[PDB]
């Protein structure tokens, strides 16, 4: 048995669910060398196709570095670890685990957000919206649809009401079961 | 006799002229149940039927005519695949594939926790009861017990609206309804044959074992044979337009009659073939031809269950009872505990192994909600009476369960269960859906989501 | 018994199951026969049909199933009504009645010329034929007659366009297709009867002369008391729609069997129901409830009919054959004979009777053109054999008949026949008519303006 | 027998067509006095609901005078009589008969004709047009219809071009079925 333990703390997997990940990450390791690079994302099969594909290949990785270790891999991917009620509700001292309802939309805005500056602005929204939607659709259609949403998300008056309002019209929208992936063992 | 042609001969005219009685009153009464302001809300279809059913049953009693019968062949040719294809046609493919686990956990694992549950207890019931329903036996039980779990929640989903009723909880009753009456009617045709081998050994458990799944997913496959089929041929019938639903209804049809030809599931072989078929028509058939399919498969079902629980009532009123007040009252009050029971724990079971928990609310309702109806009786109607003697007794207690089930557990269900989207939103929703998507394809557990791509690319290749 | 309920029990579904193999052949068929470039505008489908009955009955033949047959009691209580009710059904109320009279001449008067003139000339016939064809007598052989202008012109306007048919001939053919179907039942049953009294004196003929109206008529009553009711039902089913289609078959075919119990002309009533209730529905009931109906009347009439000619199939390649030269080959040329004499001379009576005239176009496309099948095999099929030792003979008669003005006098019937609006226009037309209307209301001659003028009135009452 | 001849000469009818119109004629009389008028015409009971109701009770009438005789009543009607082929083939000479395909539209231009002046204009063409079709529809549909209808039928250049090219509009128009009727014995 490999070291497991300290990524078991870090991240707050289980014994089987580490395994299993590990196992798929030597599948697309497709080389030892390239551990976990962004082409080694890219030739995954689908994620190209999605949308948002490119940022969530490059969401993982801290900075500019164009490699991931597995310990990496397990600490971007950890914030999708389904939020559990008694085992976040036994002990409650600092906010230890990554997959809090605050660091589950924190990894939202920093997919948003163009680099790490806090800022949704109206280019912000309106190339993600253009990502998401086709080309085909309107400048204009998109215009309204982004700016909308800005004027009211914004209470700050700058356009931005960025992180702290973002919370606030998410808070409708729960995020527990919306955002969150199990692992199967 | 004066004026040749002239007669009065009814005998020529008896079973069409009064089935088309029977619908007609049934009809009648339809459109007189959704005419009283707020009733359809409050009190199920089923009920209506019920009604109607003991009306017809009570006409038939006072005139004195000799009251008509399922054949057991009508029912398992003529009756059931009408209802069976308009349940299995409608099936919303998307959420029914979603969680397709959980449809299966439900229906296959807790018909059968329901069927040999109430088997064992009336069984023990019968063991320590007096001496009219000892010699029973345990596979005439189980039998009975297999006969009574066939159930039917999704009639409840007529009280309730589209709150209370979330897409989890609507496809999983559905599905849940579905197939249950395929596995209830796999489990009667498997108990009817081993209530005559006078000994059941390790082996033939064994072997009853495997020809429940071989029946089951060989119904499945002709089905899903039949269904290729009639997506093939629905690309040619574009020319006549008027014989689309026709190669539907034929080519279902016909993935009952082979499977039941062999033994095999039709109930399941039509449910496949209507899911298979589907995405494939719709697309290659005209909007009017579409609309009309979805009319005659909810008439024609209509018609089918109007005739079943025209029976019932018939069978309730002017029929053999043999009231048995330990068998009756335990049988009623064990479906409900096996029911609840089964609910609880299984909805346990696949809660730890899901993403979107089971809340008390439709744990409740498919707990509480599955009533009985329309197979459970028919299914206990034709059992022979040389094989299983008790037949009638079992007839009793099937038509008490269903009236129970319908009367009180319908109709105080609504007043059972009430008691016990800003442009950000909608933007962030589709946003956190991509994201969770990408990071379930990269971090790779081959759950569904890859399934259904794969689905995809395979229907893209076909096309 | 390894693997207890997999078996191979085939007996259970053989009719089901066979009746939608022969439906699933007609309409795959049906998708052959349209998307070959020209040939539904040059062969009648009565002819595809025909090869399709012929096909299936040669597969029965070469497989040695016993082949199945018409039971006397599944035609004319589940075959007949459908195709009666489709034809019925759509009849254009508006152009019927208004040249109702011609309508009425040919269907009833032509009819009944066609058969006692086929059952004359053929009593001649085997008066002076071989020993094999003598002993017949007249009834016997009046009542074949009957049976054999039992005809069914309207299968030729699929041969045609909308150019060669105008309003008139359309309507002209669709009437006498349909009230010929209706008086040949009435005789056959008429006839079937008088051909067991032994004795027919005058009191005899009079009364089923009287007995021929009081059945058509009695049937036409009960047909307009059901159509009653169901357009006053229908005013109700605006609540629950899938229901709507099912108030029209229910109450068309409760028509049809009220009159059929006593014995009155259950053809009539189906039609007569069918044209009063349409006018009321369709107004009360929603699109596509009509588009259902109209798609509901469609098919099952085309699977009557279909199943119809697999049964004249299967009892021409395989059944009993007593073929007769001259009986056969004066039977042919005698109904041609009839239909042309008939046509010619009721042509001629009721042209001087009216303003616009029939073109020889029209005569001939309805002396020759009118083509026998689905009710002429089904109605001398059903003959006894206890009663008419003679009736294979008059099946073998009735199928040639039926192959000859099908394939000959249908196949070569439009090459046959093409050899032998500005705005003032408009203004004027409407002009002219409001005019001619006006001075016939000033004349005053009760012709057919005014009697629709009454019932509008009648309808406006009403609502 | 009555004075019968001279009209089943003047009219054309056979002798039981006559006996049915005089029948007709004493049910409408109401009154021997009022062998016939306007008001007698008026109140039959359907064609005052006919957008030319009023027009058709005027038509008979050959002047100013608001009594007609049997006699008129038959001259008039008999426009209509059916065209008898062998009958008005038989023997040619002069056209006696006043149920002719000229005497047929001539009955026409009279009722639209405002005045015995032959004159169908722009104002009868409307005037009959909103006669026909109902008060709803607008007076510039009506103006396109009847100027559509007016230029192509004039080929006289007044806009006119009114009995002389009426015949050769409608010669198109089969008018031996479209405006006769037959009068039942």
């Amino acid at each position: 048995d490999e070291e497991l333990e300290e990524i078991k703390k870090e991240t707050g997997f289980s014994h089987s669910q580490i395994t299993r990940l590990y196992s798929r990450f030597t599948s697309l390791d497709k080389g030892e060398n390239g551990t976990l690079s962004r082409e080694d994302f890219q030739r995954i099969p689908e994620l190209a196709i999605n949308p948002l594909g490119d940022r969530i290949i490059n969401a993982f990785f801290p900075e500019g570095e164009d490699q991931v270790n597995f310990r990496g891999f397990m600490r971007t991917l950890a914030h999708f670890r389904p939020i559990e009620d008694n085992e976040k509700s036994k002990d409650v001292n600092g906010p230890e685990p990554l997959n809090s309802r605050s660091n589950k939309l924190h990894f939202a805005f920093r997919l948003y957000d163009l680099d790490k500056d806090e800022k949704i602005s109206r280019d912000e929204l309106l190339q993600v919206l253009r990502m998401m939607v086709g080309v085909n659709i309107s400048d204009e259609q998109l215009g309204s649809i982004a700016d909308r949403t800005i004027q009211e998300a914004d209470q700050d008056g700058d356009s931005a009401a960025s992180f702290t309002e973002f919370v606030k019209v998410l808070e409708k929208v729960d995020v527990e079961q919306k955002m969150s992936i199990r692992f199967l063992h | 006799k004066a004026f040749p042609v002239l007669g009065i001969d009814y005998t020529h005219v008896r079973t069409p002229f009064e089935i088309s009685l029977w619908i007609l009153l049934a009809c009648l009464m339809k459109i007189g149940f959704h005419v009283i302001p707020t009733i359809s809300s409050i009190v199920p279809e089923s009920c209506l039927l019920i009604v109607v059913g003991l009306l017809v049953g009570g006409l038939i009693k006072g005139v004195g005519e000799t009251p008509p019968f399922l054949q057991s062949d009508v029912f398992f040719l003529f009756l059931l695949p009408p209802i069976i294809l308009d349940a299995g046609y409608f099936l919303p493919l998307r959420q029914f594939t979603e969680n397709l686990g959980t449809i299966l956990i439900f229906a296959v694992v807790g018909t059968l926790w329901n069927a040999f549950f109430l088997g064992g207890l009336m069984y023990a019931v019968c063991l320590v009861g007096g001496e009219q329903i000892n010699n029973i036996g345990l596979l005439d039980n189980l039998l009975f017990g297999s006969i009574i779990s066939a159930v039917d929640p999704v009639a409840v989903l007529a009280v309730f609206e589209e709150i209370h009723i979330n897409e989890l909880l609507h496809i999983l009753v559905f599905g849940e309804s579905l197939l249950n009456d395929a596995v209830t009617v796999v489990l009667y045709h498997l108990f009817e044959e081993f209530a005559n081998y006078e000994h059941v050994g390790i082996v033939d458990i064994f072997l009853g074992f495997l020809s429940f799944f071989v029946v089951a997913l060989g119904g499945v496959l002709v089905g899903v044979v039949y269904g290729v089929i009639a997506a093939f041929t629905s690309r040619f019938t574009s020319h006549i337009r008027v014989i689309e639903p026709l190669f539907v209804f034929l080519y279902s049809y016909m993935a009952y009659l082979s499977a039941e030809l062999f033994h095999l599931s039709g109930i399941m072989a039509l449910i496949a073939s209507g899911v298979v078929m589907r995405p494939y028509v719709e697309a290659n058939i005209s909007h009017k031809s579409h609309t009309t399919i979805k009319y005659f498969l909810k008439m024609w079902s209509s018609v089918s269950e109007t005739l079943i629980f025209i029976f019932l009532g018939v069978s309730t009123v002017a029929g053999s009872h043999h009231w048995n007040w330990t068998f009756v009252i335990s049988t009623l009050l064990f479906c409900l505990i096996a029911r609840v029971l089964g609910v609880l724990g299984l909805t346990w079971f696949i809660n730890k192994f899901r993403i979107v928990k089971l809340t008390p609310k439709d744990q409740f309702i498919i707990a509480y909600g599955g009533l009985r109806g329309a197979i459970a009786f028919s299914l206990g109607y034709l059992l022979d009476k040389k094989h299983f003697p008790m037949c009638d007794l079992f007839l009793t207690a099937i038509i008490t369960v269903i009236f129970f089930t319908v009367f009180v557990q319908g109709m105080t269900i609504r007043p059972l269960v009430d008691l016990l989207r800003s442009i950000n939103e909608e933007i962030h929703t589709q946003f956190l859906d991509h994201l969770l998507t990408g990071i379930e394809d990269i971090c790779g557990h081959y759950g569904h989501h890859h399934w259904k791509d794969k689905l995809n690319r395979f229907n893209k290749k076909y096309v």
